[PDB]
RNA sequence: CGAUAGAAGAAGCUGUUGGAAAGCAGCGCGCAAAAGGGUGAUAGCCCCGUAUUUGAAAUUGUUUUCAUACCUAGCGAGAUCCCUGAGUAGCUCGGAAAACGUUAUUUUGAGUGAAUCUGCCCAGACCAUUGGGUAAGCCUAAAUACUAAUUAGUGACCGAUAGCGAAACAGUACCGUGAGGGAAAGGUGAAAAGAACCCAGAGAUGGGAGUGAAAUAGAUUCUGAAACCAUAUGCCUACAACGUGUCAGAGCACAUUAAUGUGUGAUGGCGUGCGUUUUGAAGUAUGAGCCGGCGAGUUAUGAUAGCAAGCGUUAGUUAACCA
RNA sequence: UUGUGGUAGACGAGCGUUGUAUUGGAGUUGAAGUCAAAGCGUGAGCAUUGGUGGAUCCAAUACAAGUGAGAAUGCCGGCA
């Protein structure tokens, strides 16, 4: 009773390299390599998945205290007036895009006075 | 399979298991002993719970 | 059922793999660790082979057989209990090679056993009787002859 | 239960029988028929499979490579299994009986449900010794026959017990049908079948061996 | 009764796409046969064959009967008449077989050596009684292992890396002097129906051309995967410190299992392989060039534990053996 | 409500392939195999389509594995 599972095996390195794409050079080419590159290219994806949300939000602190410095004020100034009075739920990223929508930014800031 | 000739020469088997020993040291002196591990050792016992797992899988 | 909806109701267990995949895990020694003497191929311990202790039945003294080179004859007994449930009456070994309590090709001496009472005469003939048994089965209003 | 006997011009006859109700089955069991149907699949094999191990092989006792000053394997043995000698580890051998142990209790008990629900299942349809007579080995009136009773949906099981000759003399140059002795029946083969026709004699032994 | 030669043996047309129809569909028949094989793609009815009906001059095998060789033959009675298997049984020195590592019993290399069925042997030292049989001569079909093969058939057998080393002209080629060890590899096609004829070229070879349904069937002749070699559509790269990629992303060219699409990335952030064994390796610890197949927890028996079932308080269950 | 770090290791539930067996179907009006493309899946996998391809398969269920390849200074073969 001898069983054959050349087909098998053929048919899942088929599938395992069709993942692995665009390397360079004859990397895309080793069954054994791919699969190593695969795997790393996985973890490194979650890691920047992890890791993304935790700089945009030091991006857009960095992109609004900008402006707000250039008002002459601290993005801490601002975070202390949302918090005290008129708490906001507005985010850090979409009143960062105030900046991207005109004649809108200087509504916060007349309506922040206080 | 063959049960040990060795081992079941020292072992008797009772009702439910309980799998019945003897009693060492008889041998040399009892000077070396005190009265009461001369009339206690003549009793003999049981293998324990631990020594079961040594013992069942012996035979 | 039928072949195409053949289906078993608490049949085909777990098993075990010791040296298939790893994603799924149990493709290494799969139990026996890591750097071992067991965990090599027909690695294991003899039962008298204890790590270098010595084996157990040479620790303790051995049993003495005053029927050595000698076998006991066997007794087939009949308590009173047990044989209660047997509806045989006037009870001899005609009758009870017919149910097959003792084998019909063979014979063996009859001992009685038991001091639970019955409620019923019955005729006995048997080869041994225990003391309480025996008074047991004549105050049952029973007949018990010894054979010999 | 109660069932027509059926005649040869397709129809089923105008007198119903009685059957007693010990017969069909009260208490029904089919992990035991399932079972049944293995061990019947079961010591089925021909031993015609096997291999060789690695004592088996033959071949010299040249060492490829000696204890040392190799750059690959130590290789001490002149045939391996995973060398090019061939021969697997363990492989197939012609000894492994394969063979399962039932006991005759539970196995009567499932025959005898089996057997009612197949007496009472619609398929079967009863027939006699007679009609066999004046009727020869030809498959031409077998067939039609068949086609009458409309009975070539499923494998039709002829059980014999008086061996009429016109009935071996066909049923072999068809492929549905067969004939075999009542006690050489098999609960695969009266499900595998699906389709039967019972002789009115072995009712009453059929009943007896239950 | 056979075998070693052999014979007979039933049942279709139309259309269909297809080179080719037997497949497919309709209308028919068929029988001891619709087992199987071949016949242009898997035919119950094209052919062989099969079930079935039969046949052996000569040779050879098996069984029975008959005439017959050879063999064996009962019952009594008298008699302290004679005999019944000697270097024999045995005892001792070393042994061995016996489950027995020398113990009843049996055998002897060495020494010794009885009685005559009134006797002996044995009834695991031995002794008495008792029981049984009288060694010291021989033969023995029957159930028994086994296939080297023949005949017919089968394979919940392997399909050219497997299966005998050997499908192929295989223990051949080949090696060591030599004992000895010990190779690889099958598939055109349907019929060669083998690439006619022409052109370049000395030819090989190639291109048209033809046979052929098909030359993605051209002898490297079922297909032609992976590793590897090029080739160009489009994009990018010659200030460039990255286990080489991720998250994004300008622009460019497109347009799919139509979907926030694909390819690709000037540039920003981030990021020191896989198994291995160790307390542990990006490791200057080891292995791995890569690719393709192959490649390593089975089985026979028995026990235990778990779950389910059958039976179930003397039931269950048969080992073996037989149909 | 606890939740979903984990080696050794324990435990549970499944998938893929071959064959056997029954119920089915497709197939020179193209099967498998192979390559490719811009799918579905928690994954074992399942597809769909294009063409090579030229005659085999797939679907549902139990039974049994020479059953599931990432290395073994792994075996052979091919290739730099």
């Amino acid at each position: 009773m001898r069983i054959k599972g050349g087909k098998q095996t053929r048919v899942r390195r088929k599938k395992w390299l069709k993942q692995a794409s665009g390397s360079f050079g004859t990397r895309h080419a080793s069954y054994k390599v791919a699969k190593q590159t695969v795997i790393q290219a996985a973890k490194y994806a979650y890691r920047d998945r992890r890791n993304k949300k935790r700089d945009f939000r030091s991006l857009w602190i960095l992109r609004l205290n900008a402006a707000l410095r250039e008002q002459g004020m601290t993005y801490s100034v601002f975070i202390n007036l949302l918090k005290k009075h008129n708490i906001e739920i507005n985010r850090k990223v979409l009143s960062e895009l105030a900046i991207k929508e005109p004649s809108k930014f200087n509504l916060i800031v007349q309506k922040v006075k206080s | 399979m063959k049960v040990k000739s060795a081992a079941k020469k020292r072992f008797k088997l009772t009702k439910s298991g309980q799998i019945k020993r003897k009693h060492a040291y008889t041998s040399h002196l009892a000077p070396h002993k005190t009265t009461k591990q001369k009339r206690h050792l003549r009793k003999q016992g049981t293998v324990s719970a631990s020594d079961f797992k040594r013992i069942g899988n012996l035979i | 059922l039928n072949q195409l909806k053949s289906v078993p109701k608490a049949r085909n267990h777990k098993t075990k793999t010791l040296g298939r995949g790893h994603g799924s895990g149990l493709g290494k020694t799969s139990g026996r660790g890591q750097k071992g003497q067991k965990a090599r191929k027909s690695g294991l311990t003899r039962p008298g082979f204890e790590g270098g202790q010595t084996p157990l039945y040479r620790r303790l003294p051995k049993f003495g057989n005053a029927r050595k080179g000698f076998l006991k004859q066997e007794w087939v007994v009949l308590n009173l209990n047990k044989i209660a449930k047997l509806k045989l009456d006037k009870i001899n070994r005609a009758s009870l090679i017919e149910k097959q309590v003792i084998s019909a090709k063979s014979q063996l001496p009859i001992k009685l056993i038991g001091h639970t009472k019955l409620e019923k005469p019955l005729h006995f003939e048997v080869h041994k009787v225990s003391k309480q048994a025996l008074k047991a089965v004549e105050n049952a209003n029973g007949s018990v002859k010894l054979l010999e | 239960a109660k069932l027509k006997l059926i005649k040869i011009d397709g129809s089923f006859e105008t007198e119903p029988v009685k059957l007693s109700p010990g017969l069909i089955a009260k208490e029904l069991k089919q992990q035991p028929v399932f079972d049944a149907v293995l061990v019947e699949q079961a010591s089925w094999r021909q031993g015609t499979h096997s291999i060789l191990t690695k004592g088996e092989v033959r071949g010299g006792g040249k060492k490829p490579y000696k204890q040392k000053h190799t750059g690959k394997a130590r290789q001490g043995s002149t045939r391996n299994p995973h060398f090019v000698g061939g021969g697997i580890v363990f492989g197939p051998k012609p000894n492994r009986n394969y063979s399962l142990k039932l006991n005759k209790k539970a196995h009567t008990a499932a025959l005898h449900t089996v057997w009612s629900e197949k007496l009472a299942s619609d398929n079967t349809h009863l027939v006699d010794q007679n009609l066999f007579n004046k009727t020869e080995g030809k498959t031409k009136v077998m067939m039609q026959f068949l086609k009458s009773a409309k009975l070539l949906d499923k494998n039709v099981l002829f059980v014999v017990n008086t061996l009429n000759t016109n009935l071996e003399q066909s049923t072999s140059n068809i492929k549905n049908v067969q004939v075999k002795h009542l006690d050489k029946v098999s609960v695969r083969d009266l499900m595998l079948a699906n389709a039967l026709l019972v002789e009115k004699e072995v009712l009453k032994a059929l009943e007896g061996k239950f």
